[PDB]
RNA sequence: GCGGCCCCCUGGACGAAGACUGACGCUCAGGUGCGAAAGCGUGGGGAGCAAACAGGAUUAGAUACCCUGGUAGUCCACGCCGUAAACGAUGUCGACUUGGAGGUUGUGCCCUUGAGGCGUGGCUUCCGGAGCUAACGCGUUAAGUCGACCGCCUGGGGAGUACGGCCGCAAGGUUAAAACUCAAAUGAAUUG
């Protein structure tokens, strides 16, 4: 519906998370899925066959409006960040952006020091 | 040499993304690279060259 | 089941709020989810009619998660609990040990003892007895005993004893 | 870091920008705080790689 | 111990030729100052995570190894504290003694003619001669041969504590305690 050919993509590959998110310029939801939310509680969430599978979950959810590509907010070195592209591209669309979004702060925090293992 | 005024110039030394390579690839001498930092880093204040490419 | 998972001719839906929508299409109901923007999850498919229940998708999920998991953390603080006791019990460490086992039992966890017969007490099994005796003397409003021991397995006991409840 | 990647690739191809980029560093230091170890432990590389 | 870019003071360091003073030097008992981080006093802040602390899982467990919160605290203002594996585990100063491969810093000349030689200093690493060592190793920046002057050591544990004194309300810091016990604690190097 409304075919625009652009919009945004927001993924998000991290150690128990991988989540794609369909949104256009103003941002009123239009579409996104979860790993958690597929299952694969555990450490199966951000697994690459479960990242495929939510991956291909939320294109299902996001093919009822048939737009031709978007934008890609690629983010977090998590488990994943492949096959989840690697179903989403195989969806037949066009894509237009790979951008890894995770900033690069600069001496910004300190972080927790507990874990031992 | 000392010149800052080269950005074209300047620009070969630096990456896709202006950062800032090492000689170990660009064989220069120390004290060249030195004032070429310098020079990168008056110009990024400047905003003739962004801090990264994705601004 | 989700979606076209669905089988069931004739479900009972109900509203946000509760009210009763009776039996209707599951393409109406599929729609007003989709234009909720979220995931549609079923509780009981195995009933006839299923039971569907509609709210936002993680706020309901995670509340219920929540209530489950104060109910899960509702059972006892869980660390793990084992002292040995010996015959060749000296003076003091004896009252060390004794000051070890009230404080873990006061804290209101399982029971769990293992004590090790020191050598040749298989012939010597009246010792044991008594020491065991001893136990519940020194225990006598202190501990209860669940079962009393007639057989040796090895060069130790099994032997469980239950908590103090006040009843 | 933006790049307007297209079909074919489908895979990677972005190795210099996500050496740049090094998310290690951040996923170390999130856990524990050290400023002071790697010093010692470089300098062999150089040291041992040489006949 | 010191790393973004700007503006005020700047012990140093070496290269050049010249210049004039004419022994004016080294260690320096006590004495003087500086001095990692934590911490303690009065003023603002907590993005930060974590001392304690709060919820959970855990085996032979002992607040434990991981999770979610979390106070001091770290930052500037002044004072105190003066200890650390404050180690190159090498007190300071000067003189002499095989050779090689480095980087790094500078002037001189001749082809700068590109990215050569020359004499430069200070460090840097790898070497390794002789020599020195118990060995390991060290080895022109010697743990080589000498010079000059301070500090410090005399079996182990007892024990950097007993006391006194000194300094700091504060935590503590320097000077150093015997009776008793042991026949040993050691350091380097050969077979599983």
């Amino acid at each position: 519906r409304k075919q625009v050919s652009d919009g945004v993509a927001h993924i998000h590959a991290s150690f128990n998370n991988t989540i794609v998110t369909i949104t256009d310029r103003q941002g009123n939801a239009l579409g996104w899925a979860t790993a958690g939310g597929s299952g694969f509680r555990g450490s199966r969430k951000s697994t690459p066959f479960a990242a495929q599978v939510a991956a291909e979950r939320c294109a299902d959810a996001v093919k009822e409006y048939g737009i031709k590509n978007l934008e890609v907010m690629v983010k977090g070195p998590g488990p994943g960040r492949e096959s989840t592209i690697r179903a989403l591209n195989a969806a037949g669309f066009r894509i237009t952006n790979i951008t890894d979004v995770t900033p690069i702060p600069h001496n910004g925090c300190r972080p927790p020091k507990k874990r031992r293992v | 040499e000392i010149d800052y005024k080269d950005i074209a110039t300047l620009k070969n030394y630096i990456t896709e993304s202006g950062k800032i390579v090492p000689s170990r690839i660009t064989g220069t001498r120390a004290k060249y690279q030195r004032q070429l930092a310098r020079a990168i880093k008056r110009a990024r204040y400047l905003s003739l060259l962004p801090y990264t490419d994705r601004h | 089941r989700i979606n076209g998972e669905i089988r069931a001719q004739e479900v009972r839906l109900t509203g946000l709020e509760g009210e009763q929508l009776g039996i209707v299409s599951l393409r109406e109901a599929l729609e007003k989810a989709e234009e909720a923007g979220v995931d549609l999850v079923e509780i009981s498919p195995n009933a006839e009619p299923p039971v569907c229940r509609i709210m936002d998708y993680g706020k309901f999920l995670y509340e219920k998660s929540k209530s489950s998991k104060e109910q899960k953390k509702k059972q006892k603080v869980i660390q793990v609990k084992e002292i040995k006791f010996r015959p060749g019990t000296d003076e003091g460490d004896y009252q060390v040990k004794l000051r070890s086992l009230i404080r873990f039992l006061e804290e209101g966890d399982k029971a769990k003892i293992t004590l090790r017969f020191r050598g040749r007490e298989m012939a010597h099994q009246q010792i044991g007895m008594e020491v065991l005796n001893r136990v519940k003397d020194d225990l006598q409003e202190l501990a209860v005993v669940e079962s009393f021991p007639t057989k040796i397995e090895g060069r130790q006991m099994i032997m469980v004893l239950a908590p103090k409840k006040k009843q | 870091i933006k790049v307007r990647e297209n079909e074919p690739f489908d895979v990677a191809l972005r190795r210099f920008k996500r050496s740049c980029e090094k998310a290690g560093v951040l996923a170390e230091v999130r856990r524990r705080e050290f400023y002071e170890k790697p010093t010692t432990e470089r300098k062999r590389a150089k040291a041992s790689a040489v006949k």
